[PDB]
């Protein structure tokens, strides 16, 4: 003794430091960002920075309203995906005025039905509305898939079909699928992405109170 | 005497009946079926590290306070023969029952915190919880003893008096806490219906003491049925918790079937 | 071009791996149990140690 | 690394002083600090101890309640406050650094100290003068009055060196080990309560006085020291 | 010419298969069956080490069998004393995505790596009194999987772009690059004499390399999916591997073939780690069914289960004297068994 007794102090101080970091670790909101549309990703990130102000992995950090947000934006991806089990939501961006839609749908199906993502919500962005509106003004018809009603119709009968096509392929659902049509009003995007996570955390808190 | 005497503001006559024997048996058996579930619940929420949180703190404190208060009621009510033995128990009982009620209020505050302000807070709040919970009864008892130190004792069973209105140092806080719990439960149900069963709406009724409000309408001879509802439910409180918040919870059962049983 | 170089590298690697001198399995097994029985009085997890000297007991 | 002290001077009976120490070149917040004293012509003697985190504070028996120790972290400065001083407080004071985790080597660095002037286990030093000539292998002994071994396998004791005109320097810590910046020709060993330091291939700049400390539990106690000649 | 080279490659493969077949005369099931069964083994937690804020990814015993390094997902690297449950050091990192750790034989340096494709080397003994980073080695393209010192001035890295490399710390350059795989690389182990090393590489193929020369010497096949752990028997002429098809096997080099196949019919979760004992008599393993199994390496039978974790087991290790065993899992606790 008498020198195996300052070591106890040292240990206690380190314990205190970690015990004060726990809470801030638990308050954070981690969002993963995926898609094949780079222009939409760049535009959305620029808009998010504008709202906040008022290679490898490229982490971006924000504070929406008194809450900390982290966005990651990183062929054997299944090994890479082991490190992302503590996230809250996956944000999938897709071009609408396109074809490669079947490619996007296949990638969506591959991403969703994964064992590690059993407790994560999914947000879906369908972007480039202006081009779709212009190219349905001089409308170009669909493919051979069963667009049952109003093949060369206005956007009100094409948007519903597209969102219904993406809504399915969720074999293990357990949660809702939020969807959105991107607008050039930044506050709309910020508000929607802030509302989704709030609803997720209420959905988790009602399991301990037995809905 | 029976359990209902705690919350009656007017003496009753009971012209002619055999209700006293039934009430005595019911109260004795019910308040003995607690005090074992309470102990098993205290040990339930203390020696397991997989359950530590603010909710666990509030549960544990409530169970402790009920255990002590019911023990003292069971032992030291019929002691009016010694004018010194009680008139001290008529303050300690005050303290512990009012502590139980403050903890039941903190439960509804927690419901709000988890259902409206959905996100967490950067700094903990254990200090304020303990301060309010164990300091409101202390201040109330101190001020009440300072104001009128003579009424702490009656002629039949040594509890608070009635000739002066001093019994209203317990009923008032109970009524106010019950009303606020009603408000919080309404908010919880609203956000449980709009943003999207019976077992949850029954499990919330045990903690928030909303069944204690019956005994206030026990006024005259023709209302004795309500006096039954008070004794059957309230005295059985400690049982209900042990069923709703020990057995019917996945976390507790999993944490206890793997170490205590093997 | 590149395919020819890759095929030549693969062929050379396989040829170099083919010339390695080998030995049968009975000798290797005998070596394995020789090692196992050689150091069998100093492994505490396999053979328990008196608690009078254990640092973790 | 640098510890620089200030505060010495001449004082009358009564009075008071406030000695200060400024540290530069290392991480101050992770170290414990000692104030150590030295008589004009006698051995050293320990004064006070303040640890990391400003928790444990230890004093000495002969000035307890008159002296005070304190530290300030953001400015990296130690203080000792002394009051009501008699004529036996004349000495020279030094500041010492230490750190205690597994494998650590306390008492590594020492300062230059200040002069102040005014108008328990026992170790013993065998001798005070031993004449030798270069190339001679020498050995120096100290004695104590209790086992310094412990049930965890340690053995707490220290040899320090002091050349003619400088501040001390750690030679051997915990009775068996060696420090940094020192040659490899030093060694030392002994049995319970009786021990000896061995110096081999003796050369110049080894003249001075050697000291033997113990650190089994507070207080800390000194001896007389052996003075060598050449 | 390319088709002719392919035909030559097929002939060479037939040569290799025939040569391998000509090796086996005695199967180990007909020799190890007559040894004394070990029986029942079971041990209990002595010290429990808590403090990590998230999942645990790696650990490594010291050279004196008493100190311990650990790496977690929160971005912390903690140095423990396994005797008194004391915390000696806490080091924060620059990247939060960490996947490996190492402890230098002399006790002066530690190493770390992750998803940033950089290997960082830290100095534990400094005059100023704090742990500071000494080198930041870079040049890979994908993430790192494992790093293992040899001396205080040479390090080895493996990365899942099918690459391995030998770095000279002080200079800072690649002295040698090892190539020849097709898929990623997951685990590697060094030899007791420190002249060769083995690595398994996520395509049911494993390779033995020599460092002084620089060529790829030996290859082994046998599995049906990727490989997750690899380790050396304590004499430098064997190794053991476990896959993500929930199967383990043992390889020897001179025999150039597999001998045992530790399997069971009720296990359908893959392996995450392996490690041996002193005499080469107990083979420990970590699974995804929340357990740590204890096999007898010579019989493919069962010897024990170290149950007690509330999630998946990530890492396990043995001291350099055989006394203790340590495990770490996804529940943020790390346990010592003896």
């Amino acid at each position: 003794s008498a020198e195996d007794k300052a070591a106890v102090e040292r240990s206690k101080m380190i314990d205190a430091l970690l015990a004060r970091e726990r809470r801030a670790v638990r308050r954070l909101v981690k969002i993963l960002l995926l898609g094949a549309d780079n222009s939409g990703k760049s535009t959305f990130l620029k808009q998010m920075r504008i709202i906040h102000v008022n290679k490898g992995i490229v982490e971006h950090d924000f504070v929406i309203k008194k809450i900390p947000f982290k966005m990651v934006d990183v062929s054997q991806r299944q090994k890479w995906f082991q490190c992302f089990d503590g996230i809250t939501s996956i944000l999938f961006m897709v071009d609408s005025s396109d074809n490669r839609l079947v490619e996007s749908m296949n990638d969506f199906e591959t991403i969703v039905n994964n064992k590690l993502f059993f407790n994560v919500s999914i947000i879906l962005f369908l972007n480039k509305m202006d081009l779709l509106v212009e190219k349905v003004k001089t409308v170009s018809i669909k493919k051979h898939f069963p667009d049952f009603r109003g093949d060369p119709h206005r956007l009100e009968d094409v948007q519903r079909y597209l969102v219904q096509c993406f809504d399915r392929k969720r074999r293990n659902r357990s949660k809702p699928l939020f969807h959105h049509f991107t607008t050039s009003i930044d506050t709309e995007n910020a508000r929607f992405i802030f509302h989704a996570v709030k609803d997720t955390i209420l959905q988790e808190n009602l399991k301990d109170i037995m809905l | 005497t029976n359990f209902a005497v705690l919350m009656a503001h007017v003496e009753v006559k009971h012209s002619d009946a055999v209700h006293d024997l039934l009430l005595d048996v019911i109260t004795w058996v019910g308040i003995l079926l607690s005090l074992v579930c309470l102990l098993i619940c205290i040990f339930t929420f203390c020696f397991f590290r997989g359950l530590q949180s603010d909710r666990n703190t509030i549960h544990k404190n409530l169970c402790i306070s009920l255990f002590v208060a019911e023990l003292l009621f069971l032992i030291g009510i019929n002691r009016t023969d010694q004018p010194i033995a009680c008139a001290v128990f008529a303050a300690l009982l005050h303290f512990f029952f009012l502590a139980a009620f403050t903890w039941m209020f903190l439960e509804g505050v927690q419901l709000y915190i988890m259902l409206v302000e959905v996100f967490e807070s950067e700094h903990s709040r254990r200090k304020y919880f303990y301060l309010v919970g164990y300091g409101m009864p202390a201040l109330i008892v101190a001020v009440s003893a300072a104001v009128d130190y003579r009424s702490y004792g009656t002629d039949k069973v040594c509890w608070l008096r009635l000739d002066t209105y001093f019994i209203w140092s317990f009923i008032g806080p109970a009524t106010l806490i019950i009303m606020l719990n009603v408000i919080f439960l309404g908010i919880a149900l609203y956000k449980m219906f709009h943003h999207t069963w019976v077992i949850g709406a029954i499990a919330l009724l045990c903690l928030l003491g909303l069944t204690w409000a019956f005994g206030l309408m026990y006024i005259n001879e023709s209302t004795v049925i309500m006096a039954y509802l008070f004794t059957i439910f309230n005295s059985l409180q400690g049982m209900f918790i042990f069923i709703f918040h020990c057995v019917l919870q996945k976390k507790v059962r999993k944490e206890y079937g793997k170490c205590l049983r093997t | 071009t590149a395919s020819i170089a890759q095929a030549r590298k693969l062929v050379e690697q396989l040829k170099m791996e083919a010339n390695i001198d080998r030995i049968k399995v009975s000798k290797a097994a005998a070596d394995l149990m020789a090692y196992c029985e050689a150091h069998a009085k100093e492994d505490p997890l396999l053979t328990p140690v008196p608690a009078s000297e254990n640092p973790f007991r | 690394v640098q510890l620089v002290e200030s505060g010495g001077g001449l004082v009358q009976p009564g009075g008071s002083r406030k000695l200060s120490c400024s540290a530069s070149g290392f991480a101050f917040s992770s170290f414990g600090m000692h104030w150590v004293r030295q008589a004009p012509e006698k051995g050293l003697e320990w004064v006070a101890y303040i640890s990391s985190g400003s928790g444990t504070i230890y004093y000495a028996d002969t000035v307890k309640g008159r002296f005070t120790i304190s530290r300030d972290d953001p400015k990296n400065t130690l203080f000792l406050q002394m009051t009501s001083l008699r004529s036996e407080d004349t000495a020279m004071y030094y500041c010492v650094r230490s750190i205690y985790y597994y494998g650590s080597s306390p008492f590594d660095f020492w300062g230059q100290g200040t002069t102040l002037t005014v108008s328990d286990i026992v170790m013993t030093q065998a001798t005070s003068s031993v004449p030798v000539t270069p190339g001679e292998s020498v050995s120096i002994s100290c004695r104590s009055s209790k086992s310094l071994l412990h049930s965890n396998g340690n053995t707490y004791l220290y040899w320090f060196l002091q050349r003619p005109g400088q501040s001390p320097q750690l030679l051997i810590y915990r009775m068996s080990n060696l420090a940094s910046g020192v040659p490899d020709r030093f060694s030392g060993s002994g049995s319970g309560t009786a021990f000896t330091l061995t110096i081999s291939r003796l050369e110049a700049e080894d003249v001075g006085v050697y000291y033997c400390m113990q650190h089994l539990e507070y207080p800390l106690t000194f001896g007389a020291g052996t003075k060598l000649e050449l | 010419e390319l088709d002719q080279l392919r035909q030559e490659a097929e002939q060479l493969k037939n040569q290799i298969r025939d040569a391998r077949k000509a090796c086996a005369d005695a199967t180990l099931s007909q020799i190890t069956n007559n040894i004394d069964p070990v029986g029942r083994i079971q041990m209990r937690t002595r010290r429990t080490l808590r403090g990590h804020l998230a999942k645990i990814y790696a650990m490594h015993w010291g050279t004196d069998s008493r100190l311990l390094v650990s790496a977690s997902q929160d971005g912390k690297l903690i140095i423990w004393d396994s005797y008194t449950t004391n915390k000696v050091h806490a080091i924060p990192l620059r990247s939060s995505w960490v996947m490996t750790c190492a402890y230098a034989p002399s006790g002066n340096y530690v190493a770390c790596g992750g998803l940033d494709n950089i290997c960082s080397i830290y100095n534990l003994k400094t005059r100023e009194g704090n742990v500071r980073v000494s080198r930041e080695l870079a040049g890979h393209t994908g993430y790192l999987s494992c790093c293992r010192f040899l001396d205080d001035n040479q390090i080895v890295t493996s990365s899942g772009d099918t690459t391995c490399a030998l770095w000279d710390i002080e200079t800072g350059q690649q002295t040698t690059t090892f190539t020849g795989h097709t898929g990623d690389v997951m685990s590697l182990s060094l030899a007791p004499d420190t002249r060769l090393f083995v690595s398994g590489a996520c395509d049911a193929s494993a390779k033995l390399w020599d460092v002084r020369e620089g060529m790829c010497r030996q290859t082994f096949t046998g599995h049906e999916s990727d490989i997750n752990a690899i380790c050396f028997f304590p004499n430098g002429n064997a190794f053991a591997t476990g896959s993500d098809d929930a199967t383990c096997r043992l390889f020897d080099l001179r025999a150039d073939q597999e001998l045992m196949t530790y399997s069971h019919d009720n296990i359908i979760c893959g392996i995450t780690s392996v490690s041996f004992s002193k005499s080469g008599r107990l083979l420990l393993a970590g699974y995804d069914d929340f357990n740590c199994n204890v096999w007898d390496a010579l019989k493919a039978d069962r010897a024990g289960v170290l149950a007690g974790h509330d999630n998946r087991v990530s890492c396990l290790g043995v001291t350099d004297d055989g006394m203790a065993v340590a495990t770490g899992s996804w529940d943020s606790f790390l346990k010592i068994w003896n």
